[PDB]
């Protein structure tokens, strides 16, 4: 059973790049695609066993504009994540508009990829919030993944525009994307940019733009995630059965993430992971479902009687309308790497405190609809949705959304939300 | 023990047998869950050994 | 098969059913019931019989 | 023992490319002489001769003689030695030109067929539609059933799409096609749009892809021909080959692949899956195999067949659904000698699928249409005097309909009725 992974827009095939750059260094396989002499870790999931003995990953360089897929392709993995099914933008109307036109080529894509499968089961988004290339076209093909195949999940890490204000319609494009997220999407694991942007200098400092640096932090999120997928182990071998613990209603969708490494043992681990300073992302609040992967040399006599010790002293709270626990993926450390022996702990929680971040933007939104604002002045807004109702819907959607995330926070969420 | 430990692999058949009968290998046993179902769903008169090992070898 | 068998009976008496059944057509030839009918249904249910028969295989 | 016809300038085309790879496979120069590398039963087809010079059987009539002087100053005319030679493009024309040769053309048969030890059938080299061949093949297929009515006649012929100029073309498949249901004992077709196709896709054929058909032809034909020729008794002659593709007599058309198409690890399961895939397929709804069998050549492990089928079965790469228990099948044989370099194994595919009724949609859909506008009906004298009514391309066209219903219901698990 296979997982397919549409890296979106200019953000998104960078750190699709990087995704599977790191995973072609994390696997037996070479650069050339080929596979490499000393390499068990399992492939089937995320790259397809092509007539050259040539592992490609399931990819799709789905872009929009011309300027940093070049780039990706001259370099020395040109031929990785490619047999052929590349393709080829400022704001939400404007991208939507031209999702639209070009989706007979790259449906043909989805269904080219998706013939090639034994049993698909996932597409994987790395969507950018905000952006242009992100807003629009990633909204549109979100509402298309799920018309076509809708027996098929959708789950997105999002990088989210989190920052002080360059663009004006900035908080829209956020808004009309969050739209999509709050029903279409089947898990969103959220990445933060000011978070991350401090967590640069809380290791190796950076300045004016070095996207370069955060990227690998981003690369060791998403190969920590699907780490589980790449190796055999009595439980978590499939996304749905990873991601069914942590979403226990349809709506509450997203998740938050944390990482511990900016001699060990699991305890030491898990209270660092447990810390404010440690997550990558910026009224009582409470979580909602706690897994985190130990990926490492441990020792997995320690790792339960860690859980009891990290229970008794209650360094974690949840919310009593049901059970809840954190749970602890221990993993296989990956060979093919230098120093495969550092203990490097990530989580991925449900914790309420989320619902800030959208109301956020929910704010920047309103102060633009209570002023007279730059409603997107170019005319592929003008001739397409000049009556303005989306964003309003969009607006009383997050709305049900917020209250829905503090419903979550009281004794009687066995009523509605 | 070095003749057990490598001319009848003694060792290697206790780590294989606990990759299946153990269920540690993961792999198998979801696949294998999802290729058998419609087989299992069935009453036990109508189950056959030819459908049985071939789906085992095709999950294998 | 040929090391002894029930198997090995029931495609013997297999045998003799497809050899009879083709002295039938062999021998009638034309489309003509010449009470070919009794012998022709008589096959049938031997086959449907020994068919079900050779299906024991998967116990 | 068997014989070849070929007629028409297709027919001596296919016919000249046959024989001329026959005394190669067969170890034989263009003489018939027995090269001095040389066991083999060339006796079928091989016309067993004094010195071993050997001969074909193979009766050369022709008609409007333009080209084939350029066809009979080969080296392989000392092979088709036995001065055996005999000498409109509309049906009609092609038929009755047929009859007006045919005394000669007839005797000159039975002068090669009280040679033959044991006649057993007749194969077509054969084109539909195609100019002086047409009407011709299909006026002899009227005739051999009542001079010889036990023997088997079999149509290697090839259909007149193309990719797709003759205007007469629709109507002359038709008629020939009225012939080729109600006349022949079997058919095997083969699509100058597919064969088009797979020239582009092994090399850059297309247009030009004719003298190209040929090779193509002749390495599926060599192959269709090799139980007669080799030893191996999976079948040992042209009747017992058959008997495994027609369940029911009317519906007796098969369809054509080749699978290594440039094979001048692998595994059986290769050889035979590569030649159920469509694309692969020589030929261009829902649709079942009524029967498969494959026909493979080279260094098969043979343990490996009887557990290929359940990779095959397990995962559904084969559809049966006849009113009864048919299904696939595989007759093992010897390497060829005529390939040089050579993939260590190879293989062919003949099969009683539904989706052949395609294209005689299309051949019913191009005779309706041109036939209710009543322009390229012609007005011509031979297009006239051989039915002054039109009442046999009347005839015709219900008998071919009712192949589109056969076809259409044979599908389904009414054929009790």
């Amino acid at each position: 059973r296979e997982i397919i992974t549409l890296q979106l827009g200019q953000c998104g095939n960078q750190i699709g790049f990087e995704f599977w750059k790191q995973l072609c260094a994390e696997h037996g396989i070479s650069p050339e695609g080929i596979v490499e002499e000393f390499a068990t870790d399992r492939k089937d999931v995320f790259f397809y066993q092509a007539d050259d003995e040539h592992y490609i990953p399931r990819a799709v360089l789905l872009d929009l504009e011309p300027r940093v897929i070049h780039s990706i392709l001259n370099s020395p993995y040109a031929k990785l994540y490619n047999p052929e099914n590349i393709y080829l933008g400022n704001n939400w109307a404007s991208g939507f508009s031209q999702g639209e036109k070009i989706h007979e080529d790259i449906f043909d894509i989805i269904d080219r990829e998706a013939d090639g499968s034994d049993s698909l089961e996932g597409f994987v988004l790395c969507h950018s919030i905000a952006g242009g290339t992100g807003s629009g076209l990633g909204s549109y093909l979100l509402e298309r993944l799920n018309d076509r195949y809708p027996k098929k999940l959708v789950q997105t890490y999002s990088v989210f525009p989190n920052q002080d204000e360059d663009v004006v319609v900035q908080p829209y494009n956020s808004l009309l994307t969050l739209k999509r997220l709050t029903q279409n999407a089947d898990c969103v694991v959220v990445l933060d940019n000011t978070a991350l942007n401090r967590i640069a200098t809380d290791r190796l400092h950076i300045q004016n733009p070095s996207f370069s640096q955060i990227n690998q932090l981003v690369s060791t999120i998403m190969s920590a995630s699907t780490t589980t997928l790449r190796y055999p182990g009595y439980m978590n071998n499939d996304l749905i059965g990873l991601i069914a613990s942590l979403i226990p209603t349809p709506r509450l969708h997203f998740l938050m993430t944390g990482y511990t490494p900016l001699k060990t043992t699991v305890l030491d681990v898990m209270r660092r992971l447990l810390q404010p300073k440690n997550v990558m992302v910026s009224t009582n609040h409470c979580y909602i479902a706690i897994l985190n992967i130990i990926q490492g040399e441990v020792d997995p006599t320690q790792v339960h009687k860690s859980l009891q010790r990290i229970r008794e002293r209650k360094l974690a709270n949840f919310i009593p309308w049901g059970p809840a626990s954190i749970q602890v993926a221990l993993s296989r450390k990956s060979p093919y790497l230098p120093s495969a022996h550092r203990v490097s702990g990530l989580m991925m929680a449900n914790h309420t405190s989320i619902s800030s971040l959208f109301e956020r933007t929910c704010r920047q939104y309103d102060k633009l609809r209570k002023r007279e604002a730059f409603l997107e002045q170019f005319r592929k807004e003008d001739m397409f949705k000049d009556n303005f109702d989306e964003m309003d819907t969009s607006r009383e959607i997050v709305q049900q959304l917020i209250d829905e995330y503090h419903a979550a926070t009281r004794p009687d969420y066995i009523s509605w939300g | 023990l070095d003749v057990l430990n490598k001319k009848y692999s003694l060792l290697d058949h206790m780590q294989a047998m606990r990759r299946y009968l153990l269920l540690g290998q993961g792999d198998f046993i979801r696949h294998l869950m999802d290729l058998l179902k419609p087989e299992l769903v069935r009453p036990a008169t109508t189950l056959y050994q030819h459908n049985l090992t071939g789906i085992l070898e095709t999950a294998v | 098969f040929i090391l002894l068998k029930p198997v090995f009976h029931c495609l013997n008496e297999i045998l003799d059913l497809c050899h009879s059944f083709c002295s039938l057509v062999s021998q009638n030839l034309g489309p003509l019931d010449e009470r070919g009918a009794a012998q022709l249904s008589i096959l049938v249910k031997g086959f449907s019989r020994q068919s079900s028969l050779l299906f024991k295989i998967l116990s």
